[PDB]
Order: C-alpha cells, then sequence, then structure tokens
C-alpha cells in the first residue's frame, strides 16, 4: 500500500485541489513543468504516493480533474502549476450543473461519470499497491456535491476494499453562492455517511472567521480561505508523504481514528494560522491547535467529547517536549476525551517543516461536537423544506420529495448518534 | 422520470394549442357564416319587395 489516487470535482474542488498540488510539489521539490530540483533524498523517498514517474524523469500527479463546465478547469491549466497535470485526466462536460445536486448526481453528471471512471481505472491499473482515493469538493454546489458523491458511489462499487477519504467544504450563509446550498449539502452528507472512511469537514464559516477575526483580513477572497485549506491538506497528508519510522497507510489510520462507521467526520485544525518571524514554541502549537479559534469546522469542542485525536507536528523540535505538552492538555482537560477509549490522543513528528514556517502542527479531531455542523445545515434545510421552497429545480430533474425527507431523516439520525456517545 | 415529464409537458402543450387553434377557427367561421347569412336574408327580402311592386301592377 503506497499509491493514492486524487480526484477534484467542481469549481471549489479544483480550486483547493490545485492549491494542494502547488503546496506539496514545492515540498517535494517539483517545479511547474514536472522536473525534480530538490536537495534531500527524503523529498523523493515516498514521491510515488502522489506522483507517477514519466519519461525524462518527470513527475506527474496522480490527479483526475473533473467538472461539468470548462471554466474552472481552464483556469487550473492556465494557473501557476497547471502544466504538471496529465492532459488525459482533464475530464469535463459543457452545460454545467447550476448549483444543482440533481444535475450533478442524476442527469448531467450521469452522462460524464463513466469517462471519469475510465481515467481512474487508467491510474489505478498502473499502481503497484493502491492504498485508496482522496476527493476534493464542496457539498454546496452541483458538480462537486452531486457528481462528487456519484463518483464516490461508483468507485466503491468497482473498488470496494480501497479507502475513500474526502476533503469536503461545507457551505455557510456567510460565504454563500446560492440559497439551495443546505439542500445540496444534506443530500451529499447522506452519501458520505455511507460511502467514505473519512471526511474532512472544512467549514467556510470557520475559514471566514479565521480570516476575519484571527487574521485581520477585512474582505476575504476564496484564495484566502483556500490558503488555510491547502496548509491543512499538506498537514494531514504529511505522515504518508514522508517517513519518519511511521509504519502507516490509510487503512491503519482509519482503523485507529474511526470507532464507529458512520461517525467519520473530522474537525481539521492548523497552527500557526498564516496569511512569520518569531517561530512558535511547542506549548504554543499545542494550545493553538487545540484552540476553538483554529478549528476549520465551526464547532466548539467543549460542547462535545473527543472520540479520537491525531496531531502531527512539523519541524525540528524536542519530542520529549511534544509528549509533555500533549500529555498536559489531556490530563488538565480530561472531561473532554472519552474515558471508554484509552489513550485516544496520538502524535507524530516530521522533521521537514512546510514552506515559510519553522514549525507547525496539524490537528485531526473526531469530536462529537461536529453534530453542531450538521444541526446548522439541518435547520437551514428545514426552514426551506417545510414550505417546499426552491424544490422545483430538483423535481424538474426527476427527483421526488421523498428523497429529501429521507436525507433529512438520515442526517438527523447522524446527529442523534453523535449525541448518544457525548453523554455515554 | 425527468424525460417522461419533459415529454409530458411538450405533449400537453402541443395538444392544448391544437385544440385552441381548431376551436378558434370553428368559432370565427361560424361568426362570419352567421354575418353572411343575415346579409343573404336581405337579398331574399329585396327580391320579395321587387316582386311585390311588379305583382301589384
Ligand atoms: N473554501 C472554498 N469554498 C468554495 C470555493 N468555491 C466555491 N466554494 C463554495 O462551494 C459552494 C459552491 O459550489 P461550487 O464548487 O462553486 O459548485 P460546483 O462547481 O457545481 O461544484 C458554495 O458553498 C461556496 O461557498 C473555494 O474556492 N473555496
Ligand atoms: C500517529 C499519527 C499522528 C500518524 C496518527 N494516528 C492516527 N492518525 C494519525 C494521523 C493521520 N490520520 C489520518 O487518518 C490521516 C488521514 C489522511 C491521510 C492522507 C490523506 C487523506 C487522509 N492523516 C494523518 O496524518
Ligand atoms: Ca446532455
Ligand atoms: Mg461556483
Amino acid at each position: 500500500m503506497r499509491e493514492i489516487v486524487h480526484i477534484q470535482a467542481g469549481q471549489c474542488g479544483n480550486q483547493i485541489g490545485a492549491k494542494f498540488w502547488e503546496v506539496i510539489s514545492d515540498e517535494h521539490g517539483i517545479d511547474p513543468t514536472g522536473s525534480y530540483h530538490g536537495d534531500s533524498d527524503l523529498q523523493l523517498e515516498r514521491i510515488n504516493v502522489y506522483y507517477n514517474e514519466a519519461t525524462g524523469n518527470k513527475y506527474v500527479p496522480r490527479a483526475i480533474l473533473v467538472d461539468l463546465e470548462p471554466g474552472t478547469m481552464d483556469s487550473v491549466r492556465s494557473g501557476p502549476f497547471g502544466q504538471i497535470f496529465r492532459p488525459d485526466n482533464f475530464v469535463f462536460g459543457q452545460s454545467g450543473a447550476g448549483n444543482n445536486w440533481a444535475k450533478g448526481h442524476y442527469t448531467e453528471g450521469a452522462e460524464l461519470v463513466d469517462s471519469v471512471l475510465d481515467v481512474v481505472r487508467k491510474e489505478s491499473e498502473s499502481c503497484d499497491c493502491l492504498q485508496g482515493f482522496q476527493l476534493t469538493h464542496s457539498l454546496g454546489g452541483g458538480t462537486g456535491s452531486g457528481m462528487g458523491t456519484l463518483l464516490i458511489s461508483k468507485i466503491r462499487e468497482e473498488y470496494p476494499d480501497r479507502i475513500m477519504n474526502t476533503f469536503s467544504v461545507m457551505p455557510s450563509p456567510k460565504v454563500s453562492d446560492t440559497v439551495v446550498e443546505p439542500y445540496n449539502a444534506t443530500l451529499s452528507v447522506h452519501q458520505l455517511v455511507e460511502n467514505t472512511d473519512e471526511t474532512y469537514c472544512i467549514d467556510n464559516e470557520a475559514l471566514y472567521d479565521i480570516c476575519f477575526r484571527t487574521l485581520k483580513l477585512t474582505t476575504p477572497t476564496y484564495g484566502d480561505l483556500n490558503h488555510l485549506v491547502s496548509a491543512t491538506m499538506s498537514g494531514v497528508t504529511t505522515c504518508l508523504r514522508f517517513p519518519g519510522q511511521l509504519n502507516a497507510d490509510l487503512r491503519k489510520l482509519a482503523v485507529n481514528m474511526v470507532p464507529f462507521p458512520r461517525l467519520h467526520f473530522f474537525m481539521p485544525g492548523f497552527a500557526p494560522l498564516t496569511s512569520q518571524y518569531r517561530a512558535l514554541t511547542v506549548p504554543e502549537l499545542t494550545q493553538q491547535m487545540f484552540d476553538s479559534k483554529n478549528m476549520m469546522a465551526a464547532c466548539d469542542p467543549r460542547h462535545g467529547r473527543y472520540l479520537t485525536v491525531a496531531a502531527i507536528f512539523r519541524g525540528r523540535m524536542s519530542m520529549k517536549e511534544v509528549d509533555e505538552q500533549m500529555l498536559n492538555v489531556q490530563n488538565k482537560n480530561s472531561s473532554y476525551f472519552v474515558e471508554w477509549i484509552p489513550n485516544n490522543v496520538k502524535t507524530a513528528v516530521c522533521d521537514i517543516p512546510p514552506r515559510g514556517l519553522k514549525m507547525s502542527a496539524t490537528f485531526i479531531g473526531n469530536s462529537t461536537a461536529i453534530q453542531e455542523l450538521f444541526k446548522r445545515i439541518s435547520e437551514q434545510f428545514t426552514a426551506m423544506f417545510r414550505r417546499k421552497a426552491f424544490l422545483h429545480w430538483y423535481t424538474g430533474e426527476g427527483m421526488d420529495e421523498m428523497e429529501f425527507t429521507e436525507a433529512e431523516s438520515n442526517m438527523n439520525d447522524l446527529v442523534s448518534e453523535y449525541q448518544q456517545y457525548q453523554d455515554a | 422520470k425527468a424525460i417522461e415529464e419533459n415529454n409530458n409537458f411538450i405533449k400537453m402543450a402541443k395538444e392544448k394549442l391544437a385544440q385552441k387553434m381548431e376551436s378558434n377557427k370553428e368559432n370565427r367561421e361560424a361568426h362570419l357564416a352567421a354575418m353572411l347569412e343575415r346579409l343573404q336574408e336581405k337579398d331574399k327580402h329585396a327580391e320579395e319587395v321587387r316582386k311585390n311592386k311588379e305583382l301589384k301592377e
């Protein structure tokens, strides 16, 4: 188990996805045309996880770029690292999906899905040992939401034993393109509860607040939100992309993070938050990454309890001080970690720091406080659905009101299930 | 179901339209048929007037 297949779907999926390849290619010393110009052998030791090797010693990302319109995928190709991607892996339709889950999942996206799966099969075939898939998308649009979850369902049919993880951007009125986002997200969440092993719940509410409150940016663009996303995505993928004596693949990580199959929605976090000169001390990283302000999903961890925690520190620091600090927050806030999973906070350290920072920490939290996120989308859903508002857009594409009722019920069951373990 | 309903709408729009355009052509023709039949009734009255002049001499 070494190779991971990456897929990016829709405007948002391709935007944050393109930043992921901008960040990690710099970390692996791969230039905009695909040639290696690093210095450490550690940059090439596990380069196979995300790159295929081409003729002339070129490194081509194992990345499939999906959208139902050309727009954003034309921007990706024109953008700074656009030339590195394999041209066959740009699979796109023309009419778009108009922020419509039904168009992505059932009509427009159905017409395109089989040609995307052919490229996935192409990449999966020439993989010595495929460990799984990762997907970037939003749940608020049409393509990433509707087609992304369709692809996830088709990939599970063809590759039932491989890991499926997602980086799933959640919608919020604060950063809102259309009023139907709660509908699109609720329909997607039900798909993710069934068909993913992990979903990283990037909340655009939280990314905005981090940009506004704790980074003093008055008018945040999507680039400012995506900067925080790409830093986190680098962090969660670090332990696969480098050593250091950590013998773990996606399954091993998923086995230790997910005690219950449906409860695999994580709370990502990063320290320090950037947009510096004084490098942070190990106590500061530990306090910041556990701080609510640094959470990428707009939930208060004090309102829930941690099932599992994973923290991966980057940079040259004392592992003794890391162990001391990670044991300090557990033993001084022991009510917020479930007693019925002993030793649930685990830690790794990687020597290579990311670009610009001398040391950093990435936080992955399977907290029951994530119910707050699903409750917030459930309220926005019901507000519209009690009056069947905007439903004509979905019923015109052949959907039934029953499918909405089901999805509503399934997400409120997920919230009930998170509540069960919060009190136990 | 999405095809079925899009076809249903094309179907029933086409039938509703053909039913109206035919019903209108029936009406407008029956309106003009009545107008000419009243005008032809005057020609028959003017033939009785011109006969009652000659049949009174
Ligand atoms: N964080 C982030 N969110 C985005 C971005 N672009 C769109 N969104 C969010 O995604 C939703 C719209 O989906 P989008 O990806 O544009 O539609 P799609 O192309 O049909 O998948 C909204 O909730 C937006 O707030 C982006 O670049 N970054
Ligand atoms: C011991 C340590 C810190 C390595 C650990 N223990 C359990 N989890 C992790 C970390 C991770 N756990 C994950 O599940 C994880 C998920 C992942 C990795 C790559 C791509 C997508 C998801 N990434 C991680 O870094
Ligand atoms: Ca078509
Ligand atoms: Mg959009």
